[PDB]
């Protein structure tokens, strides 16, 4: 999974996290939509499901 | 490169007492600590330190004529009371991209009576509930936040 | 012979190679013009004239105004990003006009370049500042002039060469190599 | 110790890319291929140190 | 009520036709659209238009009416739908395909809606708030040509899936003579060609 929020060791105990370069957010600027770069993170995790 | 050589380069024989602007972007600073700055810089009115692996503010000298600062892309956290003594005449500040967790770290900025605009983007604080309002109630002198005033009034160019 | 792309992306890639081929040393070239702050000359270089037809004619003027503006800001202050300059010089051929800038600089083939963010059409990284990825094709940039990120002792090594010994010329430091004049 | 995250997905802590939908390509494989073609996901290159 | 006000405004717009000179069809046949932007009924309905986006909606409506009338290809329904907004100074801005009214409601060009709905094979019956209104005239082809009432500087063309989907923002950059598929409603995709 993707995220833009650094992790907490206590909460994210089942997830392994990486730093996959950078992404870009996009927001209003009056009449035009601009973008600003930010770092991106990668939430790996192995889990089980069933029918 | 390095703040020392970068600065010595920008200063093309000019004394550190007659400049009105300075830039140090895309450099590196040992220990994430400033190096080479002093009180000699008096006429300085602008500063920009971006993506230099910075983490704290301890070697910052006293700068009075300073009226604008930029610390984006670094990992500063905690030191925000020096501003009330070194740069009391400061108006614009920006910290997007740094390590900021709670509001107690922000409280000292209330003493900057000259403060007009502040920019907080991509910080952990931004992920809270009813944060713009709580900050505004903390810093009444403030009018602009991240480029937007109360009621989402986009600020002009400059 | 060992290619599957069409004439369009090949033409754009060839144009960018040609633009990077004028980055070599000597007068009448990009680095020397930047040193002389003569940004105006860049708009009449032969390779931009050759690459101009591709640019989307409907809004060529508006794009030309934005890219012609950015270069000046980069050129005049002395803080510039060589890669952005190369990316946006093809648009500086035509006369400026008036209009709204959405954010992307299109070609005539529905492929754009956004000024600042890496994309497939044109990519690069601050780690390896000596590669340009045009449609997944690696274009080596010569190392004739440093940039704010890439700046170091290495980024100039290609520019220099050895010559017949002359004892009159001065003896300089390694760091001062950045400041020496071309053909000195 | 505190109870850690459990749900399969990540509520709130998710960043989502986005692309305009197509009714002729409204499937998982087609959507993933289309997102890959623009080169965004391909650009992702995770670093060794976690 | 605001809805009833809008209804009476639209009734006035419809009656103005009057099958006579100094009315909508005569000015149409004359191709003098500027006068349409100054009628009294539009002046009466103007206050019902949201103030913040009044300039942008005036701009878009003015462009649409001008483009349609210039070609002689038009459709009375979309015309009357968008007419009220063209009584102001057009100002540059961002349009998002919804001409919001002062009451927070909406009228999006080229899609039927409760506030104003037009059904094919029911040109005489103009459904406003689920109320049928007879038109004072008769038409069988003057309305069949709506290819220019959807967007501002484009025209419909034959369907083509190969063309890539796009949105309102990107439309400014599309090159000349290039097809562009894009939604015209809920799950309704229509190709367009700049012109």
């Amino acid at each position: 999974e993707f995220s833009i929020r650094e992790p907490n060791l206590e909460k994210h105990q089942k997830y392994t996290v990486f730093e996959a370069g950078h992404t870009t957010v996009r927001m209003k600027k009056g009449e035009s939509v601009i973008g600003r770069e930010v770092p991106l993170y990668l939430y790996c995790r192995t889990t089980a499901l069933s029918k | 490169m390095e703040m020392g050589r970068r600065i010595h380069l920008e200063l093309r024989n000019r004394t550190p007492s007659d400049v009105k602007e300075l830039v140090l972007d895309n450099s590196r600073s040992n220990e994430g600590k400033l190096e080479g700055l002093t009180d000699e810089f008096e006429e300085l009115e602008f500063l920009s330190t971006i993506n230099v692996g910075l983490t704290s503010i301890a070697n910052l000298p006293k700068l009075n004529k300073l009226k604008k600062l930029e610390l984006s892309d670094n990992r500063v956290s905690g030191g925000l009371e020096v501003l009330a003594e070194k740069c009391p005449n400061l108006t614009h500040l920006n910290l997007s991209g740094n390590k900021i967790k709670d509001l107690s770290t922000i409280e000292p900025l209330k003493k900057l009576e000259n403060l007009k605009s502040l920019d907080l983007f991509n910080c952990e604080v931004t992920n809270l509930n009813d944060y713009r309002e709580n900050v505004f109630k903390l810093l009444p002198q403030l009018t602009y936040l991240d480029g937007y005033d109360r009621d989402d009034k986009e600020a002009p160019d400059s | 012979d060992l290619a599957v792309l069409r004439d369009e992306k090949t033409a754009i890639t060839k144009g960018y190679e040609a633009l990077i081929k004028r980055l070599g040393t000597g007068d009448n070239d990009i680095p020397s013009l930047i040193a002389k702050k003569d940004y105006l000359s860049l708009y009449n270089l032969p390779e931009v004239k050759l690459m101009a037809p591709l640019i989307r004619p409907n809004r060529k003027g508006v794009y030309s105004r934005v890219a012609r503006k950015l270069v000046s800001t980069q050129v005049t202050t002395g803080h510039y990003s060589l890669h952005e300059l190369i990316k946006v010089l093809p648009f500086t051929y035509f006369a400026p006009k008036q209009g709204m800038f959405e954010g992307r600089l299109f070609f005539s083939n529905d492929s754009f370049v956004e000024p600042g963010v890496n994309n497939n059409v044109f990519s690069w990284s601050k780690a390896d500042s000596s590669k340009i990825y045009c449609h997944g094709i690696a274009i080596r940039v010569p190392l004739v002039v440093g940039d704010e990120h890439m700046d170091t002792s290495l980024a100039l090594l290609e520019g220099f060469s050895v010559c017949e010994n002359d004892p009159r010329a001065p003896m300089v430091t390694r760091q001062d190599l950045i400041d020496v004049g071309f053909g000195q | 110790p505190m109870a850690p995250y459990t749900h399969k997905f990540l509520m709130e802590e998710a960043w989502m890319f986005t692309k305009i939908s197509d009714p002729e390509r409204s499937r998982a494989g087609e959507i993933l291929i289309d997102f890959f073609k623009k080169g965004n996901l391909s650009a992702i290159r995770p670093k060794d140190k976690p | 009520d605001e809805k009833t006000a809008i209804t009476k405004g639209y009734e006035a717009l419809i009656k103005r036709l009057g099958t006579g000179d100094n009315d909508i069809p005569s000015l149409i046949a004359k191709k003098d659209y500027l006068s349409l932007y100054n009628l009294p009924e539009v002046k009466l309905m103007a206050p019902l238009i949201r103030p913040n986006r009044k300039g942008v909606y005036s701009r878009v409506a003015r462009k649409l009416v001008s483009t349609q009338v210039t070609t002689g290809h038009y459709s009375l329904h979309e015309l009357i739908k968008v007419l009220p907004f063209t009584y102001f100074a057009p100002k540059q801005g961002m349009f998002e395909g919804r001409l919001f009214f002062s009451n927070d409601s909406f009228v999006e060009p080229g899609v039927n809606n409760n506030v104003f709905s037009w059904s094919k094979a029911d040109s005489s019956k103009i459904y406003c708030h689920g109320i049928a209104i007879r038109v004072p005239l008769v038409v069988g082809d003057e309305h069949m040509d709506t290819s220019l009432a959807l967007l501002e500087g484009f025209s419909v063309c034959e369907n083509d899936p190969r063309a890539p989907m796009v949105t309102r923002q990107d439309l400014i950059d599309v090159g000349f003579g290039q097809k562009v598929r894009l939604f015209v409603g809920q799950g309704s995709v229509r190709t367009f060609k700049r012109t």
